């Protein structure tokens, strides 16, 4: 029936602060994070996702849905400035291209 | 041509390994952003703090930021929840660059038109609207929306807030057609509300502009 544990914990973890986010914390994933595709480029996996919505907008290239943004205002909560200069100064943009 | 149906196990296969690569949205992060979200255009970020221009300088308060392609930078400065009724009024706030980038006393010299929106001061939902629409035309310039525009700005007062919407020009017409649209964003009703005001008047604060719904 039973040889062990059936019962089996992968990376839980889930317990970061106290629900309070800072740029420094934030800005500071950045200085080790990877590159981006672009919006459509990456499906983000989270109760969302930016397939088409702005895609549609003719052109696209770099179009960031209205609402897509809005989410990112929920968790972009940490008032900027300083380590801006510090990460924004890493932001990467890369082309969507590769096929063709 | 087939659609939107996937009525086969072979168009995909399931099957995986060492997957490269790996994207990490602030979305589907909430504390570690592994990817940088870039964009097509350049737009500062810069906000007034109208206080000491008593005798300071409109260019000695001014406080100019974040200037890139991206989203979690002008974000930030959202974050501040100062909205167009959330925040200390007499305040100004301006982003843009994609064409000009100087200001009100130059990027109109870009724009050459000046699309306000006075508002008597509500509170409820309109920093959503307002931005939806600058947002999207700062960080959706490709086409559509900021098809060639210049920039937005953004000036609160007494009378409650108003935010300024900047077009390279492309014709006033096409603009009468945007305010438009800016105008429900300023959550109104058959009351208008709306500003024009010409570049050529904008530097030169010159009376009589275009018009003020
Ligand atoms: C926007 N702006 C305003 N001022 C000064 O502040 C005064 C108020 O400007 P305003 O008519 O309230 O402009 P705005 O609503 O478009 O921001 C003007 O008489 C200007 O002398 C400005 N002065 C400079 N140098 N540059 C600017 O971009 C600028
Ligand atoms: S919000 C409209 C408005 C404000 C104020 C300055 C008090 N006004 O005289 C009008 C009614 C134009
Ligand atoms: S502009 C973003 C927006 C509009 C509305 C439909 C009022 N919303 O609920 C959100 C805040 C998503
Ligand atoms: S603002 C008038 C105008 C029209 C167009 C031909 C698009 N232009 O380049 C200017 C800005 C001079
Ligand atoms: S209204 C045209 C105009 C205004 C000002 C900034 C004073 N100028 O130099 C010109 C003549 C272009």
């Amino acid at each position: 029936g039973s040889i062990g544990l059936e019962a089996e914990i992968e990376t839980t973890t889930d317990e970061t602060d106290d629900g309070t986010n800072t740029v420094s914390h934030i800005l500071n994933v950045l200085k080790d994070a990877t590159p981006i595709e672009d919006v459509f480029s990456f499906n983000y996996p989270e109760g969302i996702e930016g397939p088409d919505i702005k895609y549609k907008k003719e052109h696209v290239k770099y179009t960031y849905g209205p609402t897509f943004l809005l989410q990112f205002k929920d968790k972009l909560n940490v008032k900027a400035d300083a380590e801006w200069v510090q990460s924004t100064a890493s932001k990467i943009v890369i082309p969507p291209g590769m096929g063709r | 041509m087939s659609v939107e149906e996937v009525s086969k196990k072979f168009e995909e296969n399931v099957s995986v390994d060492d997957t490269t690569a790996t994207p990490k949205t602030v979305l589907s992060d909430s504390a570690h952003f592994d990817v940088k979200h870039p964009l097509n255009t350049k737009w500062t970020l810069w906000y007034t703090k109208p206080a000491v221009d008593k005798s300071e300088s409109w260019s000695d308060l001014l406080r100019p930021v974040t200037s890139f392609q991206t989203v979690e930078e002008f974000w930030a400065i959202i974050q501040n929840i100062p909205e167009p009724h959330e925040l200390p009024l007499k305040s100004d706030y301006h982003v843009f660059r994609n064409d000009v980038r100087p200001e009100w006393e130059d990027e109109a010299n870009a724009k050459g038109g000046k699309w306000s929106f006075q508002l008597c001061g509500k509170g409820a939902d309109i920093d959503e609207l307002w931005l939806c629409t600058l947002l999207a035309v700062i960080g959706e310039t490709i086409d559509e929306d900021d098809s060639q525009i210049n920039g937005v700005v953004l000036s609160i007062r007494k009378g409650g807030n108003k935010f300024a919407l900047w077009t390279k020009c492309e014709d006033k017409e096409p603009l009468l057609r945007i305010g438009g649209k800016f105008k429900q964003v300023l959550k109104l009703t058959d009351d208008g509300h709306l500003e024009f005001f010409p570049h050529c008047s904008a530097n030169g604060r010159h009376p009589q502009p275009s018009i003020t719904l």
